[PDB]
């Protein structure tokens, strides 16, 4: 029973605001203070539909699970597209510098 | 592969950049007490670069995309740099099935080459950018690629950044939460300094 | 307790031969008879190392889970690269035709 | 998005194709009883295409990659097709900063164009392929792109398939497990029929 409630709800995108102070990163990152990052969670069980954005492999694996669950897990709800944010932070030489951080924001989810 | 434990997300050097999404709590903003050009100018010192930085941008007054396209085309007619090797090393030589004594003609050599050059050169357009109150100077001159056409024959490729340089400017940093204990510190702000034709 | 044994073992690639007769696809696909498909399974817990092939987002989410597990799940072990196989099968007009099926074979795994 | 329930993996039309990874149990193979050209030829009937299919390939005897490169270059000197519009519509006209009365010269027009053409044309090379005993005819003539150089200026782009056609051939199909109940049926086997310069 130790888990989030994620059985009958299907693979989907959820909100998640991440504050850098809460992760102890305020002396590494000076701006922004946090970002809307989102996350994916939910089920990928048979049958999958087109909205689940599944790879062909995830479709094969889902059918293989249905049929003997011990042979393979079901695929997971993971991000299919992410975006970058820009961040101002101290680097290895303790210089502050602005750069792009890729793949930080979830834009969409899928069965993988 | 650089750092063994990946417990922070790594930074990347891809340009260009979206600017900080800044939070509007007014505690973070610097107030007029140390918003005085003179100490600002001395603290930044030699970082000061008036061709790239300003309290008040030339780009002002006393559709405009067709203008971008016309600027771009003009700039491509006087490409800077040296002719690239890949073009300079082009003798339109082998023609009659991988050659003739001369498929084209000397003259036509260089002219075809200059045309290849202007067609595939990718200029950096510049524009003034408002970084907001937390930076100083607040306005900085930022580079960009023109990517509303293709820079290859045949069509497919598009101009993208290929080199970058950094401006040094100042940031209003608040140590404690709520913006207690603020101050200005040098920060490196990147700008595109070259563009190149790319897939 | 209802699950595979996938706690202390880290995110990794595993073998899985899939036979099309076993999925009831022998009257749709006439060749091959099956393929080595593999699958991913394992943990993505903090800390992740470079071998986990994590996105920046998966690193942020892992740190967010460590720190309050109820706020977000941990990222999942999913394929990072797949390959195609070619398959001979009856199509919608009941014509048999040979084509590529992309993303059918797992080549590598990662934290997503 | 075509099918609502995605309970099978969908097929794709990307070329080119790896050939079937075939299983070597000998039950699946057809035996000499109905491996007789005459009924084979009549059953396939008009599908038969001797420019593309065979029991025994020309490609035989009575390093060889430098040869591919030389073939490719020759084939590019006599491109088939019509000159592509994008090239035909090229007047090397605007030169002195987006023009002159004529930056280049008429002559040099067409010649620059033919050079652009040969430089960016992508021929299909052909080669005989052994499909194995489960198909008949067993040898089929298959198309391909030459992709060991770039077909663009500047360099980046590579030749890739852009059209395809299908050969109809026959397959030795076993219904039941263990290859009980076998037979030959028409199957569509795809081959590359055009290539194009692409990122
Ligand atoms: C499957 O992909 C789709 C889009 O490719 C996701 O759909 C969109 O994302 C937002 C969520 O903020 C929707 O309001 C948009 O309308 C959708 N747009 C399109 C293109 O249809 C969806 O997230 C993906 N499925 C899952 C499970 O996340
Ligand atoms: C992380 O990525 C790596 C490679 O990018 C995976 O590593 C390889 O795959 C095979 C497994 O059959 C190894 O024997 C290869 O040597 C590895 N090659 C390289 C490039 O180092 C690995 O699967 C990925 N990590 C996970 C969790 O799967």
């Amino acid at each position: 029973e130790n888990s989030s409630s994620d059985q009958r709800q299907a693979c989907k995108k959820h909100e998640l605001y991440v504050s850098f102070r809460d992760l102890g990163w305020q002396d590494w990152i000076i701006a922004p203070e946090g970002y809307a990052a989102y996350y994916c969670e939910g089920e990928c069980a048979f049958p999958l539909n087109s909205y689940m954005n599944a790879t062909n492999h995830a479709i094969v694996q889902t059918l293989v699970h249905f049929i003997n669950p011990e042979t393979v897990p079901k695929p997971c709800c993971a991000p299919t597209q992410l975006n970058a944010i820009s961040v101002l932070y101290f680097d290895d030489s303790s210089n502050v510098i602005l750069k792009k951080y890729r793949n930080m924001v979830v834009r969409a989810c899928g069965c993988h | 592969m650089q750092h063994y434990l990946h417990i922070r997300p790594a930074p990347s050097d891809n340009l260009p950049l979206v600017d900080l999404i800044e939070h509007p709590d007014p505690i973070f903003d610097p107030k007029e007490k140390d918003l005085n050009e003179t100490l600002l100018r001395s603290l930044l010192g030699g970082h000061y670069d008036p061709g790239f930085m300003a309290t008040s941008p030339p780009e002002d007054r006393p559709g405009g995309a067709e203008d971008l396209a016309e600027l771009d085309q003009l700039l491509r007619q006087r490409p800077s740099g040296a002719m690239p090797s890949e073009i300079k090393g082009l003798e339109f030589s082998e023609g009659l099935a991988q050659g003739k004594k001369q498929r084209l003609s000397k003259k036509l050599r260089r002219k075809l080459q200059m045309w290849l050059w202007s067609q595939t050169f990718c200029p950096v357009l510049y524009a003034w950018n408002d970084l907001g109150s937390r930076f100083w100077p607040r306005y900085v001159k930022v580079g960009s690629c023109f990517s509303k056409r293709s820079c290859s024959v045949p069509e497919g490729m598009v101009c993208k950044p290929s080199k970058s340089v950094h401006l040094t400017v100042l940031r209003w940093r608040c140590q404690r939460r709520g913006g207690q204990r603020c101050g200005w510190i040098p920060i490196q702000y990147p700008i595109i300094s070259e563009c190149k034709c790319s897939c």
